[PDB]
Protein backbone atom coordinates (compact mmCIF):
# COMPACT_ATOMS: atom_id res chain seq x y z
CA UNK A 1 0.00 0.00 0.00
CA UNK A 2 2.87 2.48 1.29
CA UNK A 3 5.32 3.77 -2.20
CA UNK A 4 8.52 3.38 -0.74
CA UNK A 5 10.35 6.62 -0.62
CA UNK A 6 12.90 6.64 -3.86
CA UNK A 7 12.47 10.48 -4.01
CA UNK A 8 13.84 11.06 -0.31
CA UNK A 9 17.28 9.34 -1.81
CA UNK A 10 17.80 10.07 -5.30
CA UNK A 11 16.50 14.06 -5.17
CA UNK A 12 18.44 14.69 -1.86
CA UNK A 13 19.14 18.17 -1.87
CA UNK A 14 23.08 17.58 -0.34
CA UNK A 15 24.75 14.78 -1.08
CA UNK A 16 27.51 12.46 0.94
CA UNK A 17 31.02 12.71 -0.10
CA UNK A 18 32.49 9.15 -0.85
CA UNK A 19 34.15 8.74 2.33
CA UNK A 20 31.37 9.11 4.31
CA UNK A 21 29.16 7.73 2.13
CA UNK A 22 25.34 8.18 3.77
CA UNK A 23 22.86 5.25 3.58
CA UNK A 24 19.75 4.83 4.03
CA UNK A 25 17.00 1.41 4.99
CA UNK A 26 14.31 1.08 3.04
CA UNK A 27 11.40 -1.46 4.36
CA UNK A 28 7.56 -1.92 5.01
CA UNK A 29 6.70 -0.48 1.47
CA UNK A 30 6.67 -0.94 -2.74
CA UNK A 31 8.64 -0.47 -4.71
CA UNK A 32 8.43 0.42 -8.70
CA UNK A 33 11.44 -0.45 -9.93
CA UNK A 34 10.98 0.29 -13.58
CA UNK A 35 9.40 4.14 -12.67
CA UNK A 36 13.23 4.15 -12.14
CA UNK A 37 14.98 2.30 -14.26
CA UNK A 38 12.84 3.86 -17.55
CA UNK A 39 13.41 7.11 -16.39
CA UNK A 40 15.74 8.75 -18.76
CA UNK A 41 17.40 10.93 -16.20
CA UNK A 42 19.98 8.20 -15.01
CA UNK A 43 23.23 7.56 -17.23
CA UNK A 44 24.07 3.98 -15.32
CA UNK A 45 21.62 1.52 -14.27
CA UNK A 46 23.33 -1.67 -13.89
CA UNK A 47 22.30 -5.06 -11.76
CA UNK A 48 24.41 -7.63 -10.36
CA UNK A 49 22.96 -11.40 -9.54
CA UNK A 50 19.49 -9.64 -10.49
CA UNK A 51 18.78 -8.46 -13.24
CA UNK A 52 17.32 -5.18 -14.11
CA UNK A 53 14.21 -6.62 -15.62
CA UNK A 54 12.56 -8.87 -13.28
CA UNK A 55 12.93 -6.30 -9.92
CA UNK A 56 9.66 -6.10 -9.59
CA UNK A 57 9.18 -9.71 -9.42
CA UNK A 58 11.62 -10.12 -6.29
CA UNK A 59 11.03 -9.95 -2.67
CA UNK A 60 13.26 -9.00 0.19
CA UNK A 61 13.75 -8.35 3.77
CA UNK A 62 15.26 -5.09 3.73
CA UNK A 63 16.67 -2.56 0.70
CA UNK A 64 20.15 -0.29 1.82
CA UNK A 65 20.69 2.96 -0.41
CA UNK A 66 23.85 3.84 -0.29
CA UNK A 67 24.40 7.07 -2.10
CA UNK A 68 27.71 9.68 -2.20
CA UNK A 69 29.56 11.61 -5.09
CA UNK A 70 32.77 10.63 -6.99
CA UNK A 71 34.11 10.89 -10.20
CA UNK A 72 32.94 9.91 -13.73
CA UNK A 73 35.82 7.99 -13.82
CA UNK A 74 35.31 6.17 -10.86
CA UNK A 75 31.65 4.56 -11.55
CA UNK A 76 34.03 1.50 -12.89
CA UNK A 77 34.75 0.74 -9.20
CA UNK A 78 31.17 0.68 -7.88
CA UNK A 79 30.99 -3.05 -8.97
CA UNK A 80 31.76 -6.25 -7.21
CA UNK A 81 35.68 -7.21 -7.96
CA UNK A 82 37.04 -3.89 -8.87
CA UNK A 83 40.26 -1.85 -7.29
CA UNK A 84 41.19 1.55 -7.27
CA UNK A 85 40.97 4.62 -4.47
CA UNK A 86 37.50 4.41 -4.61
CA UNK A 87 36.60 0.56 -3.99
CA UNK A 88 39.79 0.27 -1.77
CA UNK A 89 39.83 3.21 0.24
CA UNK A 90 36.16 4.69 0.01
CA UNK A 91 33.49 2.06 -0.97
CA UNK A 92 33.76 -1.41 -1.51
CA UNK A 93 30.56 -3.64 -2.65
CA UNK A 94 31.22 -7.97 -2.18
CA UNK A 95 31.93 -10.00 -5.05
CA UNK A 96 28.66 -11.68 -4.40
CA UNK A 97 26.46 -8.50 -4.78
CA UNK A 98 22.79 -8.48 -5.03
CA UNK A 99 21.93 -5.11 -6.06
CA UNK A 100 21.78 -2.28 -8.18
CA UNK A 101 24.49 0.66 -9.16
CA UNK A 102 22.92 3.95 -10.56
CA UNK A 103 24.50 6.95 -11.11
CA UNK A 104 24.09 10.51 -12.63
CA UNK A 105 25.99 13.14 -14.08
CA UNK A 106 25.64 15.92 -11.85
CA UNK A 107 28.14 18.97 -12.81
CA UNK A 108 25.02 21.26 -12.84
CA UNK A 109 24.69 21.31 -9.02
CA UNK A 110 28.12 19.73 -8.10
CA UNK A 111 30.77 22.03 -9.18
CA UNK A 112 31.58 26.06 -9.47
CA UNK A 113 32.85 28.51 -11.67
CA UNK A 114 36.23 28.62 -9.62
CA UNK A 115 35.70 25.02 -8.76
CA UNK A 116 33.64 22.79 -5.97
CA UNK A 117 36.20 21.35 -3.89
CA UNK A 118 33.60 20.20 -0.88
CA UNK A 119 33.64 16.85 -1.82
CA UNK A 120 36.34 14.56 -0.22
CA UNK A 121 38.15 11.37 -0.96
CA UNK A 122 40.00 9.08 1.11
CA UNK A 123 43.45 9.14 -0.09
CA UNK A 124 45.36 6.83 2.32
CA UNK A 125 44.29 3.54 4.51
CA UNK A 126 46.36 1.52 5.79
CA UNK A 127 43.66 -1.83 4.92
CA UNK A 128 41.44 -2.26 2.08
CA UNK A 129 37.85 -1.93 3.01
CA UNK A 130 35.65 -5.08 4.03
CA UNK A 131 32.55 -4.66 2.23
CA UNK A 132 30.31 -2.15 3.45
CA UNK A 133 32.76 -0.47 6.29
CA UNK A 134 32.88 3.03 6.67
CA UNK A 135 35.29 4.78 7.82
CA UNK A 136 35.52 8.65 8.45
CA UNK A 137 38.82 8.73 10.96
CA UNK A 138 40.68 11.91 10.17
CA UNK A 139 44.08 10.20 12.07
CA UNK A 140 47.19 10.98 10.45
CA UNK A 141 48.67 8.62 7.78
CA UNK A 142 51.86 7.33 8.24
CA UNK A 143 53.97 6.30 5.31
CA UNK A 144 56.81 4.26 5.56
CA UNK A 145 58.51 3.85 8.87
CA UNK A 146 59.39 7.01 9.87
CA UNK A 147 56.75 7.46 12.83
CA UNK A 148 54.73 10.62 12.54
CA UNK A 149 53.34 9.93 16.46
CA UNK A 150 54.07 13.89 18.07
CA UNK A 151 56.23 15.60 16.18
CA UNK A 152 55.53 14.99 12.30
CA UNK A 153 57.60 14.43 9.43
CA UNK A 154 57.07 14.83 6.01
CA UNK A 155 56.48 11.20 5.02
CA UNK A 156 52.55 11.54 7.58
CA UNK A 157 49.75 12.51 5.23
CA UNK A 158 46.61 14.40 6.26
CA UNK A 159 44.20 10.84 4.96
CA UNK A 160 41.41 12.96 2.73
CA UNK A 161 41.59 14.40 -0.25
CA UNK A 162 39.51 16.99 -1.95
CA UNK A 163 37.98 16.81 -5.59
CA UNK A 164 38.57 19.47 -7.96
CA UNK A 165 35.22 20.02 -9.90
CA UNK A 166 35.39 22.58 -12.60
CA UNK A 167 32.44 22.89 -14.70
CA UNK A 168 34.80 22.92 -17.52
CA UNK A 169 36.43 19.60 -17.49
CA UNK A 170 36.45 16.18 -19.13
CA UNK A 171 33.51 14.05 -18.36
CA UNK A 172 35.40 11.69 -16.65
CA UNK A 173 36.61 14.42 -14.04
CA UNK A 174 33.10 15.70 -13.48
CA UNK A 175 30.86 15.25 -10.32
CA UNK A 176 28.53 12.15 -10.57
CA UNK A 177 25.73 11.23 -7.80
CA UNK A 178 25.39 7.63 -7.58
CA UNK A 179 23.01 5.15 -5.67
CA UNK A 180 23.87 1.67 -4.94
CA UNK A 181 20.61 -0.49 -3.99
CA UNK A 182 21.52 -3.52 -2.40
CA UNK A 183 18.78 -5.98 -1.72
CA UNK A 184 18.72 -8.07 1.67
CA UNK A 185 17.15 -11.55 1.34
CA UNK A 186 16.96 -12.74 4.89
CA UNK A 187 15.40 -15.58 6.88
CA UNK A 188 12.92 -13.44 8.04
CA UNK A 189 9.73 -12.00 6.24
CA UNK A 190 9.77 -9.55 3.48
CA UNK A 191 8.57 -6.01 3.44
CA UNK A 192 9.90 -4.85 0.11
CA UNK A 193 7.91 -6.22 -3.23
CA UNK A 194 6.98 -4.97 -6.50
CA UNK A 195 3.32 -4.15 -7.70
CA UNK B 1 47.31 27.72 -17.13
CA UNK B 2 47.63 25.65 -13.86
CA UNK B 3 50.90 26.61 -12.95
CA UNK B 4 53.71 26.68 -10.45
CA UNK B 5 56.53 29.36 -10.53
CA UNK B 6 59.07 29.52 -7.28
CA UNK B 7 61.27 32.96 -6.47
CA UNK B 8 63.81 33.91 -4.06
CA UNK B 9 67.26 32.66 -3.40
CA UNK B 10 70.76 32.83 -3.90
CA UNK B 11 73.97 33.08 -1.90
CA UNK B 12 73.81 33.47 1.76
CA UNK B 13 76.89 32.85 4.71
CA UNK B 14 76.44 29.93 7.12
CA UNK B 15 73.75 31.02 9.67
CA UNK B 16 71.88 33.50 7.18
CA UNK B 17 68.11 33.39 6.73
CA UNK B 18 66.57 33.19 3.34
CA UNK B 19 62.44 33.20 1.88
CA UNK B 20 61.28 31.18 -1.30
CA UNK B 21 58.06 31.92 -2.39
CA UNK B 22 55.94 29.55 -4.69
CA UNK B 23 53.03 31.30 -7.00
CA UNK B 24 50.04 29.41 -7.97
CA UNK B 25 47.82 29.76 -10.40
CA UNK B 26 44.74 28.03 -11.34
CA UNK B 27 43.68 26.75 -8.18
CA UNK B 28 43.19 27.72 -4.53
CA UNK B 29 46.83 26.50 -2.72
CA UNK B 30 44.34 25.93 0.39
CA UNK B 31 42.10 23.06 -0.94
CA UNK B 32 45.15 20.18 -1.42
CA UNK B 33 48.26 19.85 0.63
CA UNK B 34 51.84 21.72 -0.62
CA UNK B 35 55.20 20.80 -0.47
CA UNK B 36 58.83 22.01 -0.68
CA UNK B 37 61.36 19.19 -1.81
CA UNK B 38 64.91 20.17 -2.65
CA UNK B 39 67.77 17.87 -4.53
CA UNK B 40 71.07 18.53 -3.26
CA UNK B 41 74.33 17.70 -6.42
CA UNK B 42 74.65 14.04 -6.49
CA UNK B 43 72.00 13.21 -3.93
CA UNK B 44 68.05 12.30 -4.45
CA UNK B 45 65.04 14.91 -4.15
CA UNK B 46 64.27 15.44 -0.25
CA UNK B 47 61.22 16.56 1.32
CA UNK B 48 61.88 19.79 3.35
CA UNK B 49 58.22 20.74 4.56
CA UNK B 50 54.66 20.51 3.59
CA UNK B 51 51.60 22.17 4.44
CA UNK B 52 48.33 20.17 4.44
CA UNK B 53 45.15 21.69 3.08
CA UNK B 54 42.73 23.87 5.29
CA UNK B 55 45.10 23.98 8.17
CA UNK B 56 45.48 19.83 8.72
CA UNK B 57 49.11 20.86 10.19
CA UNK B 58 52.09 21.39 8.60
CA UNK B 59 55.26 18.94 8.35
CA UNK B 60 58.84 19.10 8.75
CA UNK B 61 61.82 17.13 7.88
CA UNK B 62 63.82 16.16 10.69
CA UNK B 63 67.08 18.06 8.95
CA UNK B 64 64.95 21.21 9.08
CA UNK B 65 62.68 21.72 11.76
CA UNK B 66 62.63 24.57 13.74
CA UNK B 67 64.49 26.31 11.25
CA UNK B 68 62.22 26.49 7.89
CA UNK B 69 59.04 27.66 8.75
CA UNK B 70 55.68 26.89 5.65
CA UNK B 71 53.11 29.18 5.46
CA UNK B 72 50.47 29.58 3.00
CA UNK B 73 49.24 32.97 2.01
CA UNK B 74 45.90 32.60 0.63
CA UNK B 75 45.57 36.14 -0.85
CA UNK B 76 48.80 36.05 -3.12
CA UNK B 77 48.02 32.29 -3.68
CA UNK B 78 51.36 32.08 -2.60
CA UNK B 79 53.63 29.08 -0.08
CA UNK B 80 56.21 30.67 1.52
CA UNK B 81 59.37 28.26 3.14
CA UNK B 82 61.37 30.58 5.56
CA UNK B 83 64.23 29.44 6.21
CA UNK B 84 66.47 30.60 9.12
CA UNK B 85 70.07 29.27 10.56
CA UNK B 86 71.08 28.33 7.41
CA UNK B 87 73.34 25.39 7.29
CA UNK B 88 75.62 24.62 4.43
CA UNK B 89 74.40 21.19 4.23
CA UNK B 90 71.45 22.94 3.20
CA UNK B 91 72.73 24.19 -0.31
CA UNK B 92 70.56 22.10 -3.06
CA UNK B 93 68.16 23.38 -5.70
CA UNK B 94 64.69 24.28 -4.12
CA UNK B 95 60.88 23.13 -5.83
CA UNK B 96 57.64 23.01 -4.33
CA UNK B 97 54.98 20.68 -5.77
CA UNK B 98 50.97 20.02 -5.01
CA UNK B 99 49.77 16.99 -4.09
CA UNK B 100 46.46 17.03 -6.04
CA UNK B 101 46.58 13.16 -6.56
CA UNK B 102 45.22 14.02 -10.70
CA UNK B 103 42.01 16.10 -10.00
CA UNK B 104 43.65 18.27 -12.61
CA UNK B 105 45.07 18.56 -15.65
CA UNK B 106 48.66 19.64 -14.43
CA UNK B 107 51.05 18.89 -17.09
CA UNK B 108 52.44 16.92 -13.38
CA UNK B 109 55.99 17.16 -13.13
CA UNK B 110 58.00 20.50 -14.22
CA UNK B 111 62.23 24.87 -12.78
CA UNK B 112 63.12 25.12 -9.33
CA UNK B 113 65.44 28.07 -7.51
CA UNK B 114 68.99 27.39 -6.28
CA UNK B 115 70.01 28.10 -2.70
CA UNK B 116 73.80 28.39 -1.83
CA UNK B 117 75.22 27.91 1.66
CA UNK B 118 78.97 28.82 2.11
CA UNK B 119 81.20 27.66 5.06
CA UNK B 120 82.40 31.04 6.41
C1 LIG C 1 12.70 13.95 -8.47
O1 LIG C 1 12.04 15.20 -8.65
C2 LIG C 1 11.38 15.40 -9.90
C3 LIG C 1 10.78 16.79 -9.83
O2 LIG C 1 11.43 17.61 -8.87
C4 LIG C 1 10.58 18.16 -7.80
O3 LIG C 1 9.86 17.12 -6.99
C5 LIG C 1 8.42 16.83 -7.20
C6 LIG C 1 7.93 16.07 -5.96
C7 LIG C 1 7.60 18.07 -7.47
O4 LIG C 1 7.64 18.93 -6.34
C8 LIG C 1 8.17 18.77 -8.70
O5 LIG C 1 7.29 19.85 -9.04
C9 LIG C 1 9.61 19.28 -8.41
O6 LIG C 1 10.20 19.91 -9.56
C10 LIG C 1 10.34 14.30 -10.12
O7 LIG C 1 9.72 14.41 -11.40
C11 LIG C 1 8.36 14.91 -11.19
O8 LIG C 1 7.46 13.87 -10.72
C12 LIG C 1 6.15 14.35 -10.39
C13 LIG C 1 5.37 13.17 -9.87
O9 LIG C 1 4.00 13.49 -9.64
C14 LIG C 1 5.50 15.03 -11.60
O10 LIG C 1 4.26 15.59 -11.20
C15 LIG C 1 6.40 16.11 -12.19
O11 LIG C 1 5.83 16.65 -13.38
C16 LIG C 1 7.80 15.54 -12.47
N1 LIG C 1 8.68 16.57 -12.99
C17 LIG C 1 9.78 16.31 -13.71
C18 LIG C 1 10.57 17.50 -14.18
O12 LIG C 1 10.13 15.16 -13.98
C19 LIG C 1 10.97 12.92 -9.95
O13 LIG C 1 9.95 11.92 -9.99
C20 LIG C 1 10.27 10.74 -10.76
O14 LIG C 1 11.07 10.96 -11.95
C21 LIG C 1 10.39 11.61 -13.10
C22 LIG C 1 11.37 11.64 -14.27
C23 LIG C 1 9.04 10.95 -13.43
O15 LIG C 1 9.26 9.61 -13.87
C24 LIG C 1 8.18 10.94 -12.16
O16 LIG C 1 6.92 10.39 -12.49
C25 LIG C 1 8.90 10.10 -11.09
O17 LIG C 1 8.09 9.93 -9.92
C26 LIG C 1 11.70 12.82 -8.61
N2 LIG C 1 12.35 11.53 -8.47
C27 LIG C 1 11.90 10.56 -7.66
C28 LIG C 1 10.65 10.88 -6.89
O18 LIG C 1 12.47 9.49 -7.55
Amino acid sequence: TNLCPFGEVFNATRFASVYAWNRKRISNCVADYSVLYNSASFSTFKCYGVSPTKLNDLCFTNVYADSFVIRGDEVRQIAPGQTGKIADYNYKLPDDFTGCVIAWNSNNLDSKVGGNYNYLYRLFRKSNLKPFERDISTEIYQAGSTPCNGVEGFNCYFPLQSYGFQPTNGVGYQPYRVVVLSFELLHAPATVCGP
Amino acid sequence: QVQLVESGGGLVQAGGSLRLSCAASGFPVEVWRMEWYRQAPGKEREGVAAIESYGHGTRYADSVKGRFTISRDNAKNTVYLQMNSLKPEDTAVYYCNVKDDGQLAYHYDYQGTQVTVSAG
